[PDB]
């Protein structure tokens, strides 16, 4: 059988999941009482009485949004000690995580997780949600995601990240304890996409209409990803890629696994009914420089590896004269090392539309992950964020004084260098 | 404000206890009354596990080794039913 | 059921309509105050948008039901000379059963009916056959998006049966 | 059929006692009145083991109830589930024997032995079918302690040839009202090793920690803490009661698991335990009901069995199942803790099943068994036993009665004894 | 504050 455990990690992963969890118990018509009024597995567990129960971990240090959880509408639908909250919140503090408070949550999460990924088979990816840029994200996604690494080895992790954005920042520390959580997704990853929230604050006034988007809307949209990224693994579909041959198709070098996403068509009910929205520019909006869900122009760069999950009513005849319009293009650029570069796949059901969201039903959509050249500069904009930092040494004694040790800045530092080295070694 | 406090003078009443919960999660994510259900625990107390009783029990024996005529119709009513070919073939 | 009463339903020159009239059509409650400065400032917009997009078509495709919360009759009714569509009578208790059933409360819940949440004047609502939520429009809610939220109506899915 | 008789003695003793004729009363569907209640062979066909039919035909039980106050006699008649009791078989005894053997075995309760003894006598004769004796009581007071023993010594020279079957509750060190459990405990396992033939060791302890953390219990009241052993009780006799694939009985649970016949002390687990958050939320199945019997905690005596070694051990089924499962699950967890068995007893596991599940489950599991870590509590009271035996602690109230200081010498030479049986076995 | 998710089945308050 298939499955994927869902550790959901910091405040940022507790608001995504019950989102995308939200949007798993719609496509397979499950309750929040469990109860259907065999696809429910790789992402819920059976319980005899027709009782779903889903596979993940909620985890947070803080109890504060476990708790709305264990209060909303989903109290019952998610079993109780699944859901993990601490008692203090780690204060934007990759040191009060990893090397502070957070310890006496990783014991009981690491065997809550352990229940689960032995009560039944497959265990085909792990799929992490945090926020980089935060605390309680950064330092106790750094510790359990190390921890797996040794334990629960030789299985495939996807890290779907909030990266921070550049000019939007909800945090001062955010340059600190980003450089300082790469270095959990440069050794203790296979699959790492960068999601930031710019370039999804953008897609949703002028695509989605909405002048207000809130964090809910943004939650709708990653949920939207995760789910045409899992749905060739449970539905029954055309030509099909899952979580090892998507690893098998992205990852040339065994260290370059940063890319980024993008999904389409995300147009509202009063909007999308005008167009025809057709196999070949809804790849084409896939491909669109600013569709991205990271901030990130893919023209100072050239592409290295996409993966297009289509999903609906599309026939492989349709995918390859979309791919050949896109290879004809001159704005995408691709290495030369790779010749053929598009490793496709089709599913049959058509997305899910949320009663009540801004989005209408369409009977197939275009989510790319696409590996390229052009993250580097993501990467690079923290790098100079955090040269003003390390000059004078800010915000240095609230690390210290909990468990840092001065050198795992410059360590750090030559991480994230040695990284966007590679960016640069690989494309010539 | 002051106009919506005329009425629960002691409060008490129960009309204005717990009538709200405000929040964004609540704001987005809710429909029609499926956050106030009670948990239905077990009828039998502390150990049973769910709702089970004198009613489901029935011993092996008994359950398999019933007459092959009952157990006929009751499995009826759920789905009963070097090479050498034909002198056809060559 | 029989959301509407064989004489609840009042159009312009008042006549009756039945609830038979009523399909195959996107029905949409209209919650509103004569004196409101909120549905003062929406109305020309929900009479242009109601005009322009029903003209464009072959068919009645939308089509509104004027809910009224106002002090008096005549103020009612002259609200009511004001106004096109369809309508319930005030003193028709169906008015404040609809109240009830939508939640659409003007902070006078305390008095009465002492239940919580408001969401109040103005409320365009388009509604279900039995009397499902089909979709709120943002007025004044969570995403507060004024005199510009008729755009998001969805008349092709929101259908009377 | 095979009667089995059950005395319950002491205020603790009672407690447990009704707490029990609450559960089986429930399995066997019979209301508070007496009368049988539903259409359910299955319950019915077995009635004689526990119960007797009299005139009217109400189910009158085979229940006999010593403990030497007005106390909790009349708390369990007026309560629920207790006018079942023979008013009969209340034998008071209205002067009191507050926390002293002496007030329950050499004096006092040596008049009102003879009483009960004659209850005894004349509820067993009537049919000479008798399997067993279940007797419940704890050693850390008086009436249960002294009293307890005793009808515990004169009944097995009476009929020396049948089970004795005592749920004791052990002095549980850390949460002990009153102060004289070293001395009354210390002093009464010498006759529970050599009259004794099956004895469950229950401590408050291990019951507490079920409740704190299997359950997670904040206000545990004395009611679900006899909950719990009551269930267990109704499990190591269900196939005395109900019919079953793999039969079980106290005599096979006898010959089975003992060895050598000092060594007749068992730990006793039930183990669909979980609480009412986590309730619905279990895939109730044979492989991970293995899990939860084999893992400390869950045992109701508070001696770790990590730390010792399981000489023998049972693991007495009851539910719909099927019988390869337990078979190699049995030799599964024989397999990953082969250091946790005996290597001279090859298959340290019984097996059994009673089909029939317990009232309200689908499936259960009673694990009694041998352990070679009981000696840790052996130890603890008696170093509790010495350090107060050494300064001359309270003792007038023992000995003014009538002992002499070398019966208590002998107790814990005996007991003592049982320290190094264990330890050489291990 | 503790087990609040479940302190309410058996005693409510
Ligand atoms: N996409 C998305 N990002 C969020 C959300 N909430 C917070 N973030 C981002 O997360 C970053 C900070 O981390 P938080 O999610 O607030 O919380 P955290 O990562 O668990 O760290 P703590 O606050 O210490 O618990 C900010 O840059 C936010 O932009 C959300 O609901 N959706
Ligand atoms: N598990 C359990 N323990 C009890 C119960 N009643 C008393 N105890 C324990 O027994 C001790 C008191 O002994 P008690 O039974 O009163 O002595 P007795 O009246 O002379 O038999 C206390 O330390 C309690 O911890 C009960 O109902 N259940
Ligand atoms: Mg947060």
């Amino acid at each position: 059988m298939r499955e994927v455990i869902s550790i959901h990690v910091g405040q940022a992963g507790i608001q995504i999941g019950n989102a995308c969890w939200e949007l798993f118990c719609l496509e397979h018509g499950i309750q929040p009482d469990g109860q259907m009024p065999d696809a429910f597995n790789t992402f819920f567990s059976e319980t005899g009485a027709g009782k779903h129960v889903p596979r993940c971990v909620f985890l947070d240090l803080e109890p504060t949004v476990v708790d709305e959880v264990r209060t909303g509408t989903y109290r019952h639908l998610f079993h109780p000690e699944q859901l993990i909250s601490g008692k203090e919140d780690a204060a934007n503090n990759f040191a009060r995580g990893h090397y502070t408070i957070g310890k006496e949550i990783v014991d009981l999460s690491l065997d809550r997780i352990r229940k689960l990924a032995d009560n039944c088979t497959g265990l085909q990816g792990f799929l992490m949600f945090n926020a980089v840029g935060g605390g309680t994200g950064s330092g106790l996604g750094c510790l359990l995601l190390e921890r797996l690494s040794v334990d629960y080895g030789k299985k495939s992790k996807l890290n779907f990240c909030s990266w921070p954005s550049p000019q939007v920042s909800t945090a001062v520390v955010e340059p600190y304890n980003s450089v300082l959580s790469t270095h959990s997704l440069l050794e203790h990853t296979d699959v790492a996409v960068m999601l930031d929230n710019e370039a999804i604050y953008d897609i949703c006034r002028r695509n989605l209409d909405i002048e207000r988007p809130t964090y809910t809307n943004l939650n709708r949209l990653i949920a939207q990803v995760i789910s045409s990224l899992t749905a060739s693994l449970r539905f029954d579909g055309a030509l099909n890629v899952d979580v090892t041959e998507f690893q098998t198709n992205l990852v040339p070098y065994p260290r370059i696994h940063f890319m980024l996403s993008s999904y389409a068509p995300i147009i509202s009910a009063e909007k999308a009914y005008h167009e025809q929205l057709s196999v070949a520019e809804i790849t084409n909006s896939a491909f669109e420089p600013a569709s991205m869900m990271a901030k990130c122009d893919p023209r100072h760069g050239k592409y290295m590896a996409c993966c297009l999950m289509y999903r609906g009513d599309v026939v492989p005849k349709d995918v390859n004269a979309a791919v050949a319009t896109i290879k004809t293009k001159r704005t995408i650029q691709f290495v030369d090392w790779c010749p053929t570069g598009f490793k496709c796949g089709i599913n049959y059901q058509p997305p899910t539309v949320v009663p009540g969201g801004d989005l209408a039903k369409v009977m197939r959509a275009v989510c790319m992950i696409s590996n390229s050249t052009a993250i580097a500069e993501v990467f690079s904009r923290m790098d100079h964020k955090f040269d003003l930092m390390y000059a004078k040494r800010a915000f240095v004694h609230w690390y210290v004084g909990e468990g840092m040790e001065e050198g795992e800045f410059s360590e750090a530092r030559e991480d994230l260098a040695a990284l966007e080295k590679d960016y640069e070694e690989v494309g010539i | 404000k002051l106009t919506s406090w005329r009425i629960p003078h002691p409060l008490y009443t129960e009309l204005p206890q717990g009538s709200k919960y405000e929040t964004h999660y609540r704001q987005s994510y809710d429909y029609e009354d499926w956050a106030r259900r009670p948990v239905r625990l077990s009828k039998y107390g502390l150990l049973g596990h769910d709702d089970s009783g004198a009613e489901s029990w029935t011993t092996e024996t008994r359950s398999e080794y019933e007459p092959p005529r009952l157990r006929r119709d009751q499995l009826k009513a759920a789905g009963q039913w070097m090479a050498i070919h034909v002198s056809r073939t060559h | 059921l029989i959301l509407f009463p064989e004489g609840s339903l009042k159009n312009s020159n008042n006549t009756v309509i039945p609830q038979s009239h009523l399909k195959g059509k996107s029905v949409a409650l209209y919650f509103a105050d004569g004196a409101d400065p909120k549905c003062a400032s929406l109305l020309p917009f929900l009479l242009n948008y109601y005009r322009t997009m029903n003209e464009g078509g072959a068919n009645q495709k939308i089509e509104i039901i004027f809910v009224s919360l106002d002090r008096d009759r005549e103020a009612f009714e002259s609200h009511r000379a004001h106004m096109p569509w369809l309508s319930i009578d005030l003193e028709n208790p169906l008015t404040e059963i609809l109240k009830r059933h939508f939640r659409v409360m003007k902070e006078y819940e305390v008095p009465t009916y002492g239940y919580g949440s408001r969401t109040g004047v103005p409320s365009v609502i388009v509604i279900g056959s039995d009397g499902r939520e089909a979709q709120f429009l943002p007025i004044c809610s969570g995403l507060e998006e004024g005199d510009r939220a008729l755009l998001r109506w969805d008349w092709r899915n929101t259908k009377f049966a | 059929m095979r009667e089995i008789v059950h005395v319950q003695g002491g205020q603790c003793g009672n407690q447990i006692g009704a707490k029990f004729w609450e559960v089986i009363s429930d399995e066997h569907g019979i209301d508070p009145t007496g009368t049988y209640c539903g259409d359910s062979d299955l319950q019915l066909e077995r009635i004689n083991v526990f119960y007797n039919e009299a005139t009217g035909g109400r189910f009158v039980p085979r229940a006999i109830l010593m403990d030497l106050e007005p106390g909790t006699m009349d708390s369990v008649r007026a309560g629920p589930f207790g006018q079942l009791f023979r008013p009969d078989n209340f034998v008071f005894g209205q002067t009191g024997a507050g926390n002293n053997w002496a007030k329950g075995h050499y004096t006092e309760g040596a008049e009102l032995i003879d009483s009960v003894l004659d209850v005894v006598r004349k509820e067993a004769e009537g049919c000479d079918c008798l399997q067993g004796f279940q007797i419940t009581h704890s050693l850390g007071g008086g009436t249960g302690s002294g009293m307890g023993t005793l009808l515990i010594s004169k009944v097995r020279e009476e009929y020396p040839d049948r089970i004795m079957e005592t749920f004791s509750v052990f002095p549980s060190p850390k949460v002990s009202d009153t102060v004289v459990e070293p001395y009354n405990a210390t002093l009464s396992v010498h006759q529970l090793v050599e009259n004794a033939d099956e004895v469950q060791v229950i401590d408050n302890e291990a019951l507490y920690d079920i409740c704190f953390r299997t359950l997670k219990l904040t206000t545990p009241t004395y009611g679900d803490l006899n909950h719990l052993v009551s269930a267990a009780m109704s499990g190591v006799t269900c196939c005395l009661r109900f019919p079953g694939q793999l039969n079980s009985d106290l005599r096979k649970l006898a010959v089975n698991l003992i060895p050598f016949p000092r060594l007749h002390f068992f730990l006793i687990g039930f183990a669909p335990l979980t609480s009412r958050g986590s309730q619905q939320y279990r895939a109730l199945s044979v492989p991970e009901l293995t899990q939860q019997m084999f893992d400390a905690k869950n045992m109701m005596c508070a001696s770790d069995p990590r730390h010792g070694r399981y000489l023998t051990a049972s693991a007495m089924f009851r539910g719909r199942m099927s019988t390869k499962e337990v078979d190699e699950q049995m030799l599964n967890v024989q397999n990953k803790n082969s250091s946790y068995f005996v290597e001279w007893i090859p298959n340290n596991m019984k097996s059994s099943v009673c089909d029939i599940p317990p009232k309200g489950l689908k499936m259960s599991v009673t694990f009694v068994g041998n352990s070679t870590a009981i000696q840790e509590m052996f130890k603890r009271v008696s170093d509790q036993f010495t350090a107060m035996f050494r300064r001359k602690a309270f003792l007038h109230w023992y000995t003014g009665e009538g002992m002499d200081e070398m019966e208590f010498t002998e107790a814990e030479s005996n007991m003592n004894d049982l320290v190094s049986e264990y330890q050489q076995y291990q | 504050r503790e087990d609040y998710i479940r302190s309410l089945t058996p005693r409510p308050a």
